[PDB]
């Protein structure tokens, strides 16, 4: 299944290994200012 | 899901022998909790002397 | 990396003798193992292999002694038990691997020699 | 029954800067599930080409590999005094493996 990749630093820029970090989101249920009644607010 | 496993929880009374009635039991979510593994097995706890 | 052996020795025949092979560097786990015989003067004669990354044992009908193989996955060891003995399997073994044309992770143990016969 | 392998040949005394030929002959069709080994006598095999046609990390060009089916070939080119050792073929193909019988490439 698996293969390695091959990195030296002969390799040309579009060789490079990248360290790609992927940071993802989400809004769920899960998460101070006076209160104002009755004002548009 | 999305990682967040919630639990849900009743208490009601029933005056059968074993099985269910018709009633309606409304399950309200006890805590929504940062969980992020999938569970695809289990088994149930037990409390013997 | 490297792979280590147990202690090979002069050992009557009929016997067994548990074969121990340890690995370093990247672990036995994701890979198969195998083991070799070399007899002196003679070709490399493959044995038998291992497969942990589901379970399965393969053995040489050549040879077919019941030289039984499992793991020690959290060793990074493997144990290969000498059964059924015979002279001219009197030889060094070797830890193995096979480029099955994607790796190249043929990693080979130092050799240590397993003796069969009544004469020590 | 099991794939026999014809290693041949099974020696080859040789000279300075040569050009040899190792073939290893296979009783079967084997797409290109075959190796080849550097074995001085007493060493570990050391892996020279794998799938018979590619070249290995630490050994150059020297050596090199083709063929496919039944026929594969061992292309050793401009010959090393450190090249001359005990050499082998290798399947992959099904099981059991089986390795030639070496072949060894010494000095004349």
């Amino acid at each position: 299944p698996l293969q390695s990749y091959g990195f030296q630093p002969t390799n040309g820029v579009g060789y490079q290994p990248y360290r790609v970090v992927v940071l993802s989101f989400e809004l769920l249920h899960a998460p101070s200012t006076n209160l104002v009644k009755n004002k548009c607010v | 899901i999305d990682g967040y496993f919630k639990i849900y929880s009743k208490h009601t009374p029933i005056n059968l022998v074993r099985d269910l009635p018709q009633g309606f039991s409304a399950l309200e979510p006890l805590v929504d909790l940062p969980i992020g593994i999938n569970i695809t097995r289990f088994q149930t706890l037990l409390a013997l002397h | 990396q490297q792979l280590v052996e147990s202690g090979g020795g002069v050992v009557q025949p009929g016997r067994s003798l548990r074969l121990s092979c340890a690995a370093s560097g990247f672990t036995f786990s994701s890979y198969a193992m195998h083991w070799v015989r070399q007899a002196p003067g003679k070709g490399l004669e493959w044995v038998a292999v291992i497969s942990y990354d589901g379970s399965n044992k393969y053995y040489a009908d050549s040879v077919k002694g019941r030289f039984t193989i499992s793991r020690d996955n959290s060793k990074n060891t493997l144990y290969l038990q000498m059964n059924s003995l015979r002279a001219e399997d009197t030889a060094v073994y070797y830890c193995a691997r096979h480029a099955t044309l994607m790796n190249n992770k043929d990693i080979w143990g130092q050799g240590t020699l397993v003796t069969v016969s009544s004469a020590s | 029954g099991d794939i026999q392998l014809t290693q041949s040949p099974s020696s080859l005394s040789a000279s300075v800067g040569d050009r040899v030929t190792i073939t290893c002959r296979a009783s079967q069709s084997i797409s290109s599930y075959l190796n080849w080994y550097q074995q001085k006598p007493g060493k570990a095999p050391k892996l020279l080409i794998y799938a018979a046609s590619s070249l290995q990390s630490g050994v150059p060009s020297r050596f090199s590999g083709s063929g496919s089916g039944t026929d594969f070939t061992l292309t050793i080119s401009s010959l090393q005094p450190e090249d001359f050792a005990t050499y082998y073929c290798q399947q992959s193909y099904s099981t059991p493996r089986t390795f030639g019988q070496g072949t060894k490439v010494e000095i004349k």
